[PDB]
């Protein structure tokens, strides 16, 4: 009784996330820890085109978060 | 626009979609929410245009 | 191969109206 | 309808003669007493009479409702759109023999009376599982069985086109028919070409398509099978495939394996237990007959086991001419150069065969046939058997 | 030199109750319309149904 719930609203989601003019400056961010269980209609051009990981730091990574904190 | 305050003072119309016909000038209605209806066509339209 | 499933529930709205001319005293 | 229910002569006998003639007699009379109606009082009392006394009892918008449970004679209860439910009397001008719960019907406003019922559709089980028109080829298709033809024929055909003589002396036809052999005889072939040239309905089942990732829905799809093969028609179930889907109880395991032996102890019991089917045709084909479990094999369930051997020079004269019917053929060629040399391959390697020259003869876009056709044919077939072969010398 | 028609289709009209027993049909009288005509198609049926 659910799932065609769950679905259609990701089918409202990607109806409203195609056609909004490519003139109105509206800017959409989202954000997860898994990137893998995910429909790829999300992963298409003209929706989600930049993918941008944050991996764990280095050493010169771990050197800057320790000298912010200190 | 005299004569208009009493014309909105008077009640609206449902829509529903026709699924299909059947005999005896009736069609078969879901409205929006509820069930599904046998109701009557008007005199100005036909059967044939819906 | 051989999993069961449990459910869930969608409950429907509810909306009611009337002509609204009644009087609600009839007392005193 | 259901004018008089006797036959019990079910002969030449004078007494159905008599019988039916008085029933020729009882109706032509009913007609010519109401035939002298409409010559001296031809009223029409009840056109719009009786439909304007009853469009006007009834509302004008109408609303449908669901049946949920049949109480005495009148009152039912019954479920609106929303769930509310109403024990609301029904009226006499709704047929109550097709008024089965499950069913919508049509109510009232202000004492919401069932008022008259409105008409199923299909269900889409038949549209999925019934081959629906005769699909393929008739009789001239099959190469030379004659044996075969014959005992599945008097065991379904005859029993049905002209049921007389079992009910002479009053025996049952046999129930169940396992078609066996070699894969590439053409089990498929007999099942289709009886579901040709039929009467009644047929249903074709793959047997490998009735295991489920769910669980409990082996049995489901078995238990509505029958359910719908009972309720539209005469049918013939055709299951094809239950070789590898019902063997037995090899070790007595768990985890999806147990559930494919409830699966077949559903099966088992929907096929023969209780108060039985009544004009079900129950048709299986196999390719191993020897690892079957023998509760199924047992009469009660099935009573006709056919071998299908393979013919070496004689059927093949006419497999390879029906395949090669419908295609140009040069002079070049005798099919003798290879039905009498090899004696054992499949009807479907022939077709295999009579299929690839095509392929063959156009690809290189020539004119119609090479001998040369039918050899590099002949050779392809071969390894698109021996390259699966793992033979050596004498094992 | 045949008229390409490229039909996306993937789940957006899989859930379209009411029309999806259409979508089908004056497709394939687009195709016999047109021209000596080539559809493609892809993934999606696999993805809804097998
Ligand atoms: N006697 C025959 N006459 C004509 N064609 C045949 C004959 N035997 C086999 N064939 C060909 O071989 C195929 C046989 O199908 P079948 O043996 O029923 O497959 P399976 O047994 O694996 O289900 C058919 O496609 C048919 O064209």
């Amino acid at each position: 009784g659910a799932d065609r719930e769950v679905q259609r609203i990701l089918l409202e989601l990607l109806n409203q996330m195609d056609g909004f003019d490519q003139n109105v400056n509206v800017k959409v961010i989202m954000a997860t820890n898994r990137a893998d269980t995910l429909d790829p209609a999300l992963l298409r051009p003209g929706r989600l085109d930049r993918k941008i990981e944050f991996p764990l730091p280095d050493r010169r990574q771990k050197r800057l978060i320790f000298s912010t904190i200190t | 626009l005299r004569e208009e305050l009493q014309l909105l003072q008077e009640q609206g119309s449902y829509v529903g979609e026709v699924v299909r016909a059947m005999d005896k000038k009736k069609v078969l209605v879901k409205v929006h929410p509820e069930g599904k209806f046998v109701v009557d066509v008007d005199k100005n339209i036909d059967i044939n245009d819906v | 191969x051989x999993x069961x499933x449990x459910x869930x529930x969608x409950x429907x709205x509810x909306x009611x109206x009337x002509x609204x001319x009644x009087x609600x005293k009839x007392x005193x | 309808a259901s004018k008089l229910p006797l036959v019990t002569p079910h002969t030449q006998c004078r007494l159905k003669l008599l019988k039916l003639e008085r029933i020729k007699d009882y109706l032509l009379m009913e007609e010519e007493f109401i035939r002298n109606q409409e010559q001296m009082k031809p009223l029409e009392e009840k056109q719009e009479e009786e439909r304007s006394k009853v469009d006007d009892l009834r509302g004008t918008p109408m609303s449908v409702g669901t049946l949920e449970e049949i109480i005495d004679d009148n009152h039912a209860i019954v479920s609106t759109s929303v769930g509310s439910e109403h024990y609301v009397s029904i009226l006499s001008f709704v047929d109550k023999d097709l008024l089965e719960p499950g069913c919508s019907v049509l109510l009232n406003h202000k004492v919401h009376a069932v008022i008259g019922v409105l008409m199923d559709d299909t269900d889409p089980l038949v549209t999925v599982m019934k081959v629906e028109k005769a699909p393929q080829e008739t009789y001239a298709d099959i190469g030379g069985l004659d044996n075969q033809i014959q005992e599945i024929k008097e065991s379904v055909e005859l029993p049905l086109t002209h049921p007389e003589y079992y009910e002479e002396m009053g025996i049952k036809p046999p129930k169940g028919v396992i078609l066996y052999g070699p894969p590439g005889t053409g089990k498929t072939l007999l099942a289709k070409a009886v579901a040709n040239q039929t009467s009644a309905t047929f249903l074709r089942v793959v047997g490998s398509e009735l295991i489920q990732k769910y669980l409990g829905d082996g049995p489901k799809l078995v238990r509505e099978l029958f359910r719908v093969a009972e309720e539209h028609a005469p049918s013939i179930v055709f299951i094809d495939e239950i070789d590898a889907i019902g063997t037995k109880r090899y070790d007595s395991n768990s985890g999806g394996e147990r559930e494919i032996q409830r699966t077949m102890l559903e099966l088992l019991n929907q096929l023969d237990g209780f108060d039985s089917r009544g004009d079900v045709k129950v048709i299986m084909a196999t390719n191993r007959i020897e690892t079957l479990d023998p509760a199924l094999i047992r009469p009660g369930r099935i009573d006709r086991k056919i071998e299908f051997p393979l013919p070496d020079e004689k059927t093949k004269k006419r497999i390879f001419q029906i395949h090669t019917s419908r295609m140009t053929l040069a002079d070049d060629v005798t099919l003798d150069d290879l039905i009498m040399a090899k004696d054992d391959l499949s009807g479907a390697d022939i077709k295999a065969i009579c299929t690839e020259a095509g392929l063959m003869a156009l690809r290189e876009r020539r004119m119609k046939v090479t001998n040369e056709d039918f050899k590099k044919s002949k050779e392809n077939v071969l390894y698109k058997k021996q390259e699966g072969t793992p033979e050596g010398l004498y094992l | 030199d045949c008229t390409f028609i490229r039909v996306s289709g993937s789940e957006l009209v899989q859930k379209f109750i009411g029309e999806g027993a259409r979508m089908v049909r004056e497709l394939f009288v687009m195709a016999r319309e047109h021209a000596p005509s080539i559809i493609f198609m892809d993934e999606i049926d696999s993805i809804g149904s097998s």
